[PDB]
RNA sequence: AUUCCGGUUGAUCCUGCCGGAGGCCACUGCUAUGGGGGUCCGACUAAGCCAUGCGAGUCAAGGGGGCGUCCCUUCUGGGACGCCACCGGCGGACGGCUCAGUAACACGUCGGUAACCUACCCUCGGGAGGGGGAUAACCCCGGGAAACUGGGGCUAAUCCCCCAUAGGCCUGGGGUACUGGAAGGUCCCCAGGCCGAAAGGGAGCCGUAAGGCCCGCCCGAGGAUGCGGCGGCGGCCGAUUAGGUAGUUGGUGGGGUAACGGCCCACCAAGCCGAAGAUCGGUACGGGCCGUGAGAGCGGGAGCCCGGAGAUGGACACUGAGACACGGGUCCAGGCCCUACGGGGCGCAGCAGGCGCGAAACCUCCGCAAUGCGGGAAACCGCGACGGGGGGACCCCCAGUGCCGUGCCUCUGGCACGGCUUUUCCGGAGUGUAAAAAGCUCCGGGAAUAAGGGCUGGGCAAGGCCGGUGGCAGCCGCCGCGGUAAUACCGGCGGCCCGAGUGGUGGCCACUAUUAUUGGGCCUAAAGCGGCCGUAGCCGGGCCCGUAAGUCCCUGGCGAAAUCCCACGGCUCAACCGUGGG
């Protein structure tokens, strides 16, 4: 499996790079989030607990996955700002707030 | 309906915001303010959609509150606000400046112009009328107003260019429209064009009043006096489809 | 809908047409033929309308239709609206997935690819197409290879032998 | 994308009806809808009513506390959160649902209120000085099975008020300056009269307090937004409905409203309306569109968006810019329920769910996470509005139910037999949950493994035989078929069609030039008035001339989005949706 960076945004106000991933799997099952943790910290080039994994869907039979990840400087900022699905998929926090 | 609609629907959201109209079922309805709801561009659309700086309305509301936009020289904080046409929207945090302009298509586009022009806002005033102390006051369709004169005939009837200094809310450098002046066309079906007025002559009585113009290409157009908006001798640049 | 069912549907003359083409292009249902007939029919309707009207309808639209036919390959190089009218419902059976993979000779016959395409072994562009009714561009002919392979990941599989016997190509 | 067939007869041609073949939309039988994507579901019933859960709140950073707890400290003492009641402010008129009534200035488009208002909000200008004052909380206490209710001492705030600073409004007289297409609205002076502005903020930051970021209030002007109002045109059927009208048509004065107005009122007049169909009865939310058709035309108002109308039936006010108010009150009618029988409470034609009805239509699910919105500096709270899954012959789209060798039959194929790959299916991985689900998809193990239903005399000649039976039992949409070698019955076998559908009934549109404008007729097929007269109406010889109303041309304002076509892109693919053009 191979992770490549397609697209890079620089958001200054909050101090993060917003980043697009294409991840491959050829003859292999759908990418495994647990190895992708190990692989991520090097690709983004930021500490391991502030390099964040989000969004992947995986094509039907066409072996390419499209996806998004975050690289943050600020551990403080990230839990607060971000929409809850990310925080659980990375493993940070759950679901914020009920009724 | 017996009350202001507080909810706008997505299928009621136009094609002029260039928005997906089957996305949910509820569209962002600004609270009453400068401008019309369907002829505005929402603050939600500008942060969230346009630039990718939000992926939820909570991101975009938090981002606006901390600060990433000032509109007309002053602070905003919620995403509900109808941004007008011929306004000045600012990213202080990126240094971008935009004009809110029509296309030939008639969708709102933010058209980039330099940091310099952010200072300027051209006004062509909506009506001119007396207030107490025998002073006349200036008006707009975004409600942007100034007071204090000595009355009298003054610069024009109502077809003005003012240079407006936006943090100060001051008027400066007044200028008439002529029969050799510039207009950009910002309502009607002839929108996006910028040219030189041939003559401002019209149909002298009743409700219709024509004004006519030629351009650089030199096409002949006719539009209402109300839909003639005087840029000046050019201050902002043209809008592109 | 992409189903066309004519005014008289059990007439002798229709029925003969249908019966004969069933390993000549591959059928296993009539519907599949009906999709293709509907695509062509709409294209010929539009082509007819533009030609009928004066020049005062906007030529941009006639230019966009003609463009699409250059890529698809029905008008290969032609650029004529009258030329669309003359088209057969037999020029769109020849641009089927099953009769353009067999043309190159990766599918033994059109009949063969009714478990290659299911089991996902024939790729076009970057992706396994699964659909006999998929219609292939002239662009798209330049990339027809294989993926997610099991009988072509094993030459030693007798599947490989049944498909290629001295390499049976063309269309029949 | 423009098609015809059987049937009046012994045969023939015309006329004409019927039936069938096509699209679409309910419902109903069998089977199935694996798998996957999008739409959808009391949608032609009782606009019947409901048990039970739920759709309406929110600020302690306005505010002095009561209680639990925290940082503390373990004191004095200040800083926090939850919970709790009272005034403030804002939402509760919206959002959601339904379409009964209404054939009308309901609705659409263009006009237009210089007759009228518009808070929250947004802008610009300016103001918030001083004085006065309360009631819950707390403390104490009575009753009712309840609902619900209390009496009093103390007491906070952006608490409630007055005065001034003025402003507002009316009215009489003078005159200018802004805006206009005009009428004439806005300016100012003056006299006399009334009403007689406002309120502030904790822990932080900015300023000295006020003030401001933030939240809100006052006055002047504007904007936006909502409400009301006027006009042009368009705005169903029955003439076994032809004459209708008494605030009714107008004038004049006036009241009342936000405001024009016979809206209401007094007076004065007798007008107003009608055959280009008034009035009356009857039926119907209207529109974008949609269904069908080559078109012309016909048919329709359903999801969905737009505007109006309603919320057990009727009547009624208050608070608010905005209600005569969809989960508020008063009351009357009907009906339900609790009851110490004294007395209380309601409204699923709101949402789950129930029950009645009938030919017909769902889980007492999951979440507040995303979407929108109100309040809140924010954090965040509220949300059966909403996002989704569940279930559902409801529609649409996509896809699989094999392939090769192969002896031999029906070789556009089939079956035996052999070999191969292999949808489901299992184990694993992502997804996604924003915590489930939907389990697919991918990888490893790995099977040819979900296919049915209709028809077979002519219409569909598209598909043929046997046995039983013998005008019977039955079949039938039509013409018919059975009174004993039945292709038509019934069973069986075979074949043909189409395919997760097939078939039936009901309806609508095409076929139907059977509504004739395109595109029909009247000697004899159905159809000339017994004949005239002349009214309304329709239609007008030649030549000229004025107008340019009709009529043709050009530009410009505009006919919302969605639906529709074409193009490209994304989802394996496509339906579909985005985007641009039309």
């Amino acid at each position: 499996m191979e992770i490549r960076i397609k697209e890079i945004k620089e958001n200054k106000l909050i101090g993060r790079k917003e980043i697009y991933f294409e991840i491959y799997h050829p003859g292999e099952p759908t990418p495994s989030r647990k190895d992708v943790k190990g692989k991520l910290v090097a690709m983004l080039d930021l500490n391991p607990e502030t390099t964040v994994i989000q969004y992947i869907r995986s094509y039907f039979g066409s072996y390419i996955s499209k996806g998004y990840a975050k690289a943050y400087d600020s551990k403080e900022r990230m839990l607060y700002i971000e929409p809850e699905y990310i925080l659980i998929r990375d493993g940070l926090i759950e679901k914020k707030e009920g009724e | 309906r017996k009350g202001p609609k507080r909810h706008l629907k997505r299928l009621a959201a136009p094609t002029s915001w260039y928005i997906e109209r089957k996305a949910y079922k509820w569209a962002v309805r600004p609270r009453p303010g400068p401008h019309n709801m369907r002829t505005s561009i929402p603050l939600l659309y500008i942060v969230r959609d346009y630039l990718g700086y939000a992926k939820t309305a909570r991101e975009a509301r938090k981002i606006l509150n901390e600060g990433k936009f000032l509109v007309d020289g002053r602070v905003r904080k919620d995403y509900k606000f109808p941004v007008g046409i011929m306004d000045v929207v600012s990213i202080p945090e990126t240094g971008e400046h935009y004009r809110v302009l029509p296309n030939r298509i008639g969708k709102l586009i933010l058209h980039p112009i330099s940091e310099d022009e952010a200072f300027i806002k051209p006004l062509r005033i909506r009506n001119k009328r007396m207030i107490k102390g025998a002073r006349v006051q200036l008006n707009f369709h975004d409600g942007t107003n100034h007071i204090v004169s000595i009355a009298e005939k003054d610069n024009y009837f109502t077809s003005y260019t003012v240079l407006m200094k936006v943090p100060e809310r001051e008027i400066l450098e007044v200028l008439p429209f002529e029969k050799g002046a510039y207009v950009f066309v910002t309502q009607g079906k002839n929108v996006a064009r910028k040219g030189r007025i041939v003559e401002i002559k019209r149909f002298p009585m009743g409700w219709p009043d024509v004004v006519t113009i030629e351009d650089e290409e030199g096409e002949l157009f006719d539009t209402l006096k109300e839909y003639a908006f005087v840029v000046g001798t050019d201050k902002p640049k043209i809008s592109l489809p | 809908k992409k189903y066309e069912t004519p005014p008289h549907p059990w007439i002798k003359e229709r029925l003969d047409r249908e019966r004969v083409l069933m390993d000549k292009y591959e059928l296993k249902n009539k519907k599949e033929l009906w999709k293709h007939e509907t695509q062509l029919k709409n294209f010929r309707r539009r082509a007819r309308r533009l030609l009928a009207a004066r020049g005062k309808q906007a030529e941009i639209e006639r230019e966009q239709l003609l463009a699409r036919l250059k890529r698809l390959g029905l008008l290969p190089e032609d650029a004529v609206l009258d030329d669309v009218l003359s088209l057969t419902i037999e020029d769109i059976l020849e641009r089927r997935l099953q009769t353009i993979v067999y043309k190159k000779g990766l599918a033994r016959t059109m009949r063969q690819a009714r478990q290659l395409i299911v089991h996902g072994h024939i790729e076009v562009n970057g992706q396994i197409i699964r659909s006999p009714s998929y219609l292939v561009l002239k662009e798209e002919e330049d990339t027809i290879t294989y993926a997610r392979t099991s009988p072509f990941a094993n030459p030693q599989h007798p599947e490989r032998m049944m498909i290629e016997k001295a390499k049976q190509g063309g269309e029949a």
